[PDB]
């Protein structure tokens, strides 16, 4: 085999306590990032805390684009592709900042005679895309602890 | 001739 | 070497420290930021004359010519018969008398001329009886202005302004033109109105030769406490093309209204608008536009207002649609919809959430059902976790009430009949468990690691016959790999399918010695223990299969380097006997300027039959599904040409879907762009084949006057199948 159960946590032990900073703290990306961080056992602190020893995740620009990805033989849309891009950064206190990003792709068929149903399906898809963006940012945290140790060595 | 740009809050 | 560097080689730097003390040097001439040099100077007390090879330089201009004069107290100056060259900025020119006034602010030129072209490279120039460069307003003002390309004047006016910086200014923008099969020759002439720092407008007459009239295009943009937005009102008073195809009608006006807004205010109030409306179904097939497209079967009309805080949100919205096709005139709207969510974590070990909705459904047709629906959804969950795995358990109640109205017409046509009052209550139960195994790679490279991530989920939702509820908002969802783990088969609340199934799936990931994810692959399936039913199960399939492993999906991503990326996914459904849909793409991208992407999209004929309106399986334009190959590229030739292009091809038809080709030549002094597109733009019913529209578009720009500086990324998104970056 060589396979074994994962020995460490998904989040670095130096990031067990951290500050989640956002321009939209009540928004849908912020909620997905709050939810993943708590599910990984992270205890979050408020932005204006006295704890200047703990790292911060600073959420930045979110973009969502919806584009025609396929057409039928009359040139009408067959499929839309939705792309979400999230930019964020991690500050390790008294050390450098590490930029991170997530990118999520989803597609769906259009239907002009179920247009309201398709708009509800688009809201459904966008909610799921924030969970994938939140998972992707948390999977990038071990790389930041590696970049931190490499900047030290 | 004129010239366009990004919007910003006064001042 | 890069174009910004080529242009800077023709632009003076400043050779001295930025800054009073005064120095005079001579045989018995060099004088000192501001410096004067000459063969001869005469000084009086305060003024100087200067003569012979007079040269003056400064923090913003070089001046040269036969004779100089200045007043030393005011720094007022005259240079006759001279030429000038800006410092740290690209402009230069000649004048019969060049004057500095208002303590360096105003530079006046009698019989002047001006260009941003580098020395000897004299492509274009302004000439006037007078020119004034004003450094505080960032403007050149010209009287009896002639605009020359080479030695010949293209244009004249009694007065002109050029903006010569980056500060905004009202007036005409540089025009553009195109030739299209749809309108013949077309011309656009934007006027820009700078209303305030936080809002502006553009008024653009758009001439179309085929129609013999001007469309007026009006854009308004704003920034506010409530958010930022854009409104566009495009209006054509009459249309000689439309008035032949629709000859009996009262008036041939064409119009578009668009409004978009987004904003969050005081961190808690959320505002959104996404509104389009047009005079007729044909609008986006006739008129090329920034917002709609010929690819679109309806215009969307949405408003929402929401209050959101960390543990609660409430949103009121409307959702209306204008549908272009004549094939069905019915369309449902939400008027309004109210959504509410409440959250409470650590309720003992459990986390709690409540979702609530109230919606009123209205139709464009007088004879269609109308309803009010109210929905309430309490959820309780117990998350458990380890280093190496986790398990989540949820329970929900799916309580819904309908009041349905206007049923007499629909109940005359159908044997299954709608009910004026409907309650549906369903318990949902879910269990969702994950593990993570790790392995050291001996084989690929030192320090690499592989992860193996198995998931399994059980879902139970009981059967409720829903055939007495009309379907207002439930579309069948597409089962991608993440979609294997949804609790819903449909997109709304009017169909909830019974569930008795285990989803299983596995992901593997490869991590390098920097702990960056290089690759992943995902595979999974849904195994159904009982048939997933709604009681309105009128969907049509190739097989009578109901239970077992019916749905498969997979997904992969390889980040081959920081320049190369491979993505792809597949959906297979045993009820189609076939691959339902697939897509893949490979991309190389070195820069914004330098990329190539190949992409493929598949959706089977059986998938169209199972999931789209029933006439799509009969209409030759829809019937065959999708099998589309696409190539997109951008590359620079020398440092001055950008070539951009896209080709998209239907592999069943052996016919082109879209083709775009864009060439931009970029000098220091100007740029030119030519863009071609040929697109599918409708169907000919009388001959049973596709219609194509061609467009050739010409854009031209001045350079060196502003920070604006190879056109690649704008061209890549001009076409009906626009570029998305897949690295």
């Amino acid at each position: 085999c060589g396979w074994h159960l994962r020995d460490t946590t998904q989040v670095p032990s130096t990031m067990k306590v951290m500050i989640l900073d956002s321009g939209d703290p009540n928004g849908p990306l912020s909620r997905a990032v709050r939810n993943q961080l708590r599910l990984n056992g992270v205890e979050l602190l408020d932005k204006e805390t006295t704890r200047k020893d703990v790292p911060s995740l600073r959420l930045g620009k979110v973009s969502i684009a919806k584009d025609t990805a396929s057409v039928f033989r009359n040139g009408q849309t067959a499929e839309y592709q939705m792309i979400m891009t999230v930019n964020a950064t991690v500050l390790i206190p008294g050390r450098d900042i590490y930029p991170i990003s997530a990118k999520v792709f989803r597609s769906f068929f259009d239907n002009p005679q179920m247009a309201l149903a398709k708009d509800n399906e688009q809201d459904m898809i966008v909610k799921e895309m924030y969970d994938r963006a939140a998972e992707q940012l948390i999977r990038k945290l071990p790389s930041i602890r590696a970049a931190d140790i490499r900047s030290d060595e | 001739c004129g010239l366009k740009g990004p919007l910003y809050f006064p001042p | 070497a890069d174009l910004a560097s080529q242009c800077m080689l023709g632009v003076p730097s400043y050779d001295r420290p930025l800054v009073l003390p005064v120095t005079i040097n001579a045989d018995h001439v060099d004088i000192m930021n501001s410096r004067l040099q000459a063969d001869e100077v005469q000084l009086h007390q305060r003024t100087v004359d200067a003569l012979g090879n007079v040269h003056y330089d400064d923090n913003q201009v070089i001046l040269k010519g036969p004779k100089g004069w200045a007043n030393l107290n005011t720094k007022d100056t005259n240079v006759w018969e001279g030429d000038y060259q800006m410092v740290g900025r690209q402009g230069r020119g000649k004048a019969d008398l060049m004057k500095q006034r208002g303590e360096n602010r105003y530079t006046i030129l009698d019989n002047g001329s001006f260009t941003s072209c580098l020395p000897g490279s004299d492509t274009w120039s302004v000439v006037g009886s007078e020119i004034i460069h004003d450094r505080e307003e960032q403007v050149a003002e010209i009287w009896n202005a002639r605009f020359k390309v080479g030695p010949v004047p293209i244009f004249y006016s009694p007065y002109l302004q050029l903006p010569v910086g980056d500060k905004r200014r009202s007036g005409f923008l540089i025009p553009n033109a195109k030739y299209t099969t749809t309108n013949y020759f077309e011309f656009y002439l934007p006027y820009y109105w700078n209303i305030a720092p936080n809002m502006d407008a553009t008024i653009t007459p758009h001439y179309m030769h085929r129609r013999g009239n001007i469309m007026w295009e009006n854009e308004f943009r704003y920034l506010s406490q409530a958010g930022a937005g854009l409104m566009e009102l495009d209006y054509l008073p009459s249309d000689k093309v439309y008035e032949d195809e629709h000859p009996n009608d009262d008036s041939s006006r064409r119009w578009l209204f668009y409004w978009n807004h987004s904003g969050v205010m005081d961190q808690v109030w959320r505002f959104n608008v996404d509104y389009t409306k047009v005079s007729d179904p044909s609008y986006f097939n006739d008129f090329d536009n920034k917002y709609g497209s010929s690819t679109d079967g309806y215009a969307t009309q949405k408003f929402s207002v929401g209050y959101a805080v960390q543990n609660f949100n409430a949103t009121v919205s409307t959702k209306q649609f204008q549908v272009f096709s004549e094939q069905n005139t019915s369309s449902y709207s939400a008027e309004p919809q109210l959504d509410v969510n409440y959250y409470q974590n650590d309720v003992g070990p459990f986390d709690t959430r409540i979702y609530g909705q109230a919606v009123h459904f209205v139709n464009t047709r007088d004879d269609m059902p109308e309803a009010t629906r109210v929905h309430l959804e309490p959820t309780i969950n117990l998350p458990l976790s380890n280093n190496w795995g986790s398990i989540n358990t949820e329970a929900k109640l799916l309580a819904t009430h309908y009041q349905q109205t206007n049923l007499d017409w629909y109940n005359s046509r159908n044997t299954t009949k709608l009910d004026e009052s409907v309650n549906r209550v369903m318990p949902q139960f879910k269990v969702d468990g994950k593990m993570v195994f790790e392995r050291d790679m001996e084989m690929l490279a030192p320090g690499y690691t592989q992860t193996l991530e198995p998931r399994a989920q059980y879902l139970y939702v009981p059967y409720r016959d829903q055939s007495d509820i009309y379907n207002y908002d439930s579309s069948l969802l597409q089962s991608d790999y993440s979609g294997l783990f949804r609790d819903r088969t449909y997109g709304g609340l009017d169909r909830i399918a019974s569930a008795n199934q285990v989803t299983t799936g596995v992901t593997s990931r490869i991590y390098d010695d920097a702990a960056v994810e290089r690759f992943n692959i995902s595979v999974g399936q849904i195994y159904y223990f009982t048939e997933s039913r709604t009681g309105d199960d009128n969907i049509t399939w190739e097989n009578d299969d109901k239970t077992g492993s019916l749905v498969w999906a997979g997904d992969t991503y390889w980040r081959i380097s920081e320049r190369w990326g491979l993505r792809g996914g597949i959906q297979y459904d045993t009820r189609l006997d076939n691959v339902a849909t697939s897509n893949s793409s490979i991309e190389y991208r070195r820069d914004e300027d330098r990329l190539v992407q190949l992409n493929y999209r598949y959706a089977s004929p059986e998938y169209i039959q199972a999931t789209l309106p029933k006439y799509y399986s009969t209409a030759e334009q829809y019937k065959n599904g999708i099998s589309q190959v696409g190539a997109v590229a951008s590359w620079p030739i020398a440092d001055r040409w950008s070539i951009v292009g896209a080709y998209y091809y239907d592999t069943n038809a052996n016919k082109q879907a879209d083709s775009m080709l864009g060439v931009q030549y970029s000098s220091c002094c100007y740029a030119i762009r030519v863009g071609y597109e040929r697109k599918l733009n409708g169907w000919d019913n009388d001959k049973q084949h596709a219609v194509y529209d061609n467009a050739i578009g010409f854009n031209i720009e001045l350079r060196g006057l502003s920070s604006n500086y190879l056109g690649t990324q704008e061209m890549l998104r001009s076409n009906i199948l626009p570029y998305q970056n897949t690295l």
